[PDB]
Order: C-alpha cells, then sequence, then structure tokens
C-alpha cells in the first residue's frame, strides 16, 4: 500500500503548490486593491523658495500656486528648478522627483573614438596633447606658474580631415564628456536672442556637463556682420576658469580669420592641419577598410598613387562603396586589383567619389 | 481570566476597513478601563499575532481631567 500512499502523498504536493501559487495570486490582488485607493499627484516646478514653508509651485501645464511642504521633506532638495509632485488637492509638496527640448540637438558624445581609429596625425595628436592635457590632467600647474589657463586653440584645417576624430579620440584618452557644440541650447553669438542664448551657453555645457567643448558651423564665426563680430567677441572675450568653455575651434580655411581674436585667451593656440599625407592617407585607408571583409592580398600603395587631394571622409566612402560594388558584382571579398581602377575614377569635378565603382 | 474577545469579529471588520481604506493597518487594540487588568496580556498577545509590534492604548473614556 506504499505505493499507492505515495502516489496520492505526489498529487497532494502538486495540489499544496497549486495552493501557494493562489496565495501569491491572492496576495497580488490584495495589493492592486491597496492600489486602488492611491490618488495620482501633479507634477510641478519650483520656480522660487518663499520661505521655510511657503514655496512657489507651477504645474506643467497649468498655474501656479503657493503651497507647503508635506512635512517629512529635505527642504534643501526643493531648489528652484526642482520638478516636486504636488498633491492635487491641498497642493502640498509630497514629494521631488528627478529631472526632446532644443537640447536634443546640443549633445553630439565623442563616442568611443580612440587614437588607433586616426591615422596619419602624430604631430596633430601630439599639439593636441601638448595644448589640452594639462588643463585636464594638470591644472595645478597654471597656478605654479600663476597664469590663467588657455582657452581658445584652433585646430584649423580642411573639414573631413578628423578634427572631431582627434577630439574624440583625446577625450577617450582621458575619457571625458566631449560636449560638441550643435547650436541648440548652446548658441551664444545668434543674434536672435541676446542673454537667454548666454544663460543656456554657460549653464547646460560647463555647469551641468563638466567639461569639453567645441562648436558647428566651423567656419562661421571665426571669418550687422560688423556687430555680429563685437557679439562674438564679447562671448568669448575672457570667462571664469572654474567652468571651461574651451572654444577648441577647427575652422576650415585661413583667409577666415581676422586679428581681433589672434589675441592669447581668446584663441591662442593655431594648431595647423594640412592636406593629408600620402602615408597618412595609408594609414587612414588601412583603418577604414580594416572593417571591410577584404579576402586576398592589397596593395593599398597602389591606391594611395591616386588619392592625392582627399580627405578622411574621402577615404570613408572610398571603403564604403568598395563595400557597395563588392555587393553589385556578389564577391564577399575585395581585393586592390580593382583599388586601383577604384582609386583611378575619385577624381573628378566634384571629386568622382561615387563613381569609383570597380573595387572588389 | 475568564474573557472572549472575537477572532472573526476582528478579521472581518479588518476586510470591511481595508476595503473601504487599505491604509489603515492593524497597530494596536484600546479599552476604557482606567487601570490595565491581569488580563490584559492575553489581549495583548492575540493582538500580537495580528500585529507583532502591537501597542495597546489606554483611554479614559470616563474621567476628565
Ligand atoms: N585620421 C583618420 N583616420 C580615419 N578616418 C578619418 C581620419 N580623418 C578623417 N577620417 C574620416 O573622415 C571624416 C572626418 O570628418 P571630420 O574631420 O570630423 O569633419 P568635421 O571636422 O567637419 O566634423 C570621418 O567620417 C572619418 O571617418
Amino acid at each position: 500500500k506504499l505505493l499507492e500512499h505515495k502516489e496520492i502523498d505526489g498529487r497532494l504536493k502538486e495540489l499544496r503548490e497549486q495552493l501557494k501559487e493562489l496565495t501569491k495570486q491572492y496576495e497580488k490582488s490584495e495589493n492592486d486593491l491597496k492600489a486602488l485607493q492611491s490618488v495620482g499627484q501633479i507634477v510641478g516646478e519650483v520656480l522660487k523658495q518663499l520661505t521655510e514653508e511657503k514655496f512657489i509651485v507651477k504645474a506643467t501645464n497649468g498655474p501656479r500656486y503657493v503651497v507647503g511642504c508635506r512635512r517629512q521633506l529635505d527642504k534643501s532638495k526643493l531648489k528652484p528648478g526642482t520638478r516636486v509632485a504636488l498633491d492635487m488637492t491641498t497642493l502640498t509638496i509630497m514629494r521631488y522627483l528627478p529631472r526632446p527640448l532644443v537640447y536634443n540637438m546640443s549633445h553630439e558624445d565623442p563616442g568611443n573614438v580612440s587614437y588607433s581609429e586616426i591615422g596619419g596625425l602624430s604631430e596633430q595628436i601630439r599639439e593636441l596633447r601638448e595644448v589640452i592635457e594639462l588643463p585636464l590632467t594638470n591644472p595645478e600647474l597654471f597656478q605654479r606658474v600663476g597664469i590663467i589657463p588657455p582657452k581658445g586653440c584652433l585646430l584649423y584645417g580642411p573639414p573631413g580631415t578628423g578634427k572631431t576624430l582627434l577630439a574624440r579620440a583625446v577625450a577617450s584618452q582621458l575619457d571625458c564628456n566631449f560636449l560638441k557644440v550643435v547650436s541648440s541650447s548652446i548658441v551664444d553669438k545668434y543674434i536672435g536672442e541676446s542673454a537667454r542664448l548666454i544663460r543656456e551657453m554657460f549653464n547646460y555645457a560647463r555647469d551641468h556637463q563638466p567639461c569639453i567643448i567645441f562648436m558647428d558651423e566651423i567656419d562661421a564665426i571665426g571669418g550687422e556682420i560688423q556687430r555680429t563680430l563685437m557679439e562674438l567677441l564679447n562671448q568669448m572675450d575672457g570667462f571664469d576658469t572654474l567652468h571651461r568653455v574651451k572654444m577648441i575651434m577647427a575652422t576650415n580655411r585661413p583667409d577666415t580669420l581676422d586679428p581681433a581674436l589672434l589675441r592669447p585667451g581668446r584663441l591662442d593656440r593655431k594648431i595647423h592641419i594640412d592636406l593629408p599625407n600620402e602615408q597618412a592617407r595609408l594609414d587612414i585607408l588601412k583603418i577604414h577598410a580594416g572593417p571591410i571583409t577584404k579576402h586576398g592580398e592589397i596593395d593599398y600603395e597602389a591606391i594611395v598613387k591616386l588619392s592625392d587631394g582627399f580627405n578622411g571622409a574621402d577615404l570613408r566612402n572610398v571603403c564604403t562603396e568598395a563595400g557597395m560594388f563588392a555587393i553589385r558584382a556578389d564577391h564577399d571579398f575585395v581585393v586592390q586589383e580593382d583599388f586601383m581602377k577604384a582609386v583611378r575614377k575619385v577624381a573628378d569635378s566634384k571629386k568622382l567619389e561615387s563613381k569609383l565603382d570597380y573595387k572588389p | 481570566s475568564v474573557w472572549f474577545l472575537d477572532h472573526d469579529y476582528l478579521e472581518n471588520m479588518y476586510g470591511m476597513f481595508k476595503k473601504v481604506n487599505a491604509r489603515e493597518r492593524i497597530v494596536g487594540w484600546y479599552h476604557t478601563g482606567p487601570k490595565l487588568h491581569k488580563n490584559d496580556i492575553a489581549i495583548n498577545e492575540l493582538m500580537k499575532r495580528y500585529c507583532p509590534n502591537s501597542v495597546l492604548v489606554i483611554i479614559d473614556v470616563k474621567p476628565k481631567d
């Protein structure tokens, strides 16, 4: 009779486990019943602190009320600019909350671009280090000598040659957040608004995001136009070094400069990048064709021969169109034997570029 | 020690109160007697069965002082 008792015991165990599952279900149901009695709370912004117990809070899409804190809250946490949860009836601040927008085009984070990706900028890389690493790594040496850090470092040169690549490389070397300016939330000189744009420039960067800045329209402001230049000078002239608005500009042309910026502190460093060297272009080919599946022998010097007067972005779409014509002719591989003809056809009025075609 | 405080009555009064308002939890019990009796230990243990940190509040309704 032992086997029958064991069978009924096993069925009993199954039924007990089902009962435990029912226990979990009933506790969840009671928890949701308890949740039903809860009532939502309006989301508001604290404009100003009136007294130790009075606050001015404006609803996200409503009017502003003078209210009071609930009780067991840190009034230190309730500062002008914090998101809080007003009770919907007494309007009392029950709790605070962590905080698109214009900054939706402000960030332009560097990414994981490192030194290895950038090829043929050894002297340029050393210049960036000697200019920037001291303000980052050793700001105290400037106090040791007793001078404000240099702010304006101009890495002027042709666009598409890796200026932002160099900046991202050094940023990843120091793992510092590179906040390249995308105008919105950082526009200053833009004459549409005078001081609100100044406020966005300052507060969005440096204060919130630690340091490491850049600028867009790389040659626009470097080159009503006179008044625009005076306002630019007022924007950039000289700011507190506690907060870094380091203006690492990389204007595309030398003639797009004026003596009004050549003063140190305004634009001190003049890092110069010229047309990419043939060996530098070679290294750029190597790194950019790394990712492409290149089976067989590739003699990159032959494709170097006809790569004169190019930039890095040219070389990148050379690799991309290598892949494109590999798809078009069904080759998982890509060899130099057609690298030759591709480089034969990547030089015309609009630099020919995509017409290079034959490349696998 | 001859006393009777209902168990099921407490349970379903709490059921009703929690249905009305679930924020209210059993946290103790009360008796109007000016002095606690020798009996109160059993009632406090019974309440502890419903709330481990049960605190009994004596409310002297008769005297105003
Ligand atoms: N040294 C380099 N190594 C590898 N790729 C490069 C190098 N320089 C430039 N490139 C390529 O060329 C482009 C460079 O654009 P960039 O110089 O950042 O333009 P801008 O400075 O106007 O934003 C990038 O897409 C990058 O892939």
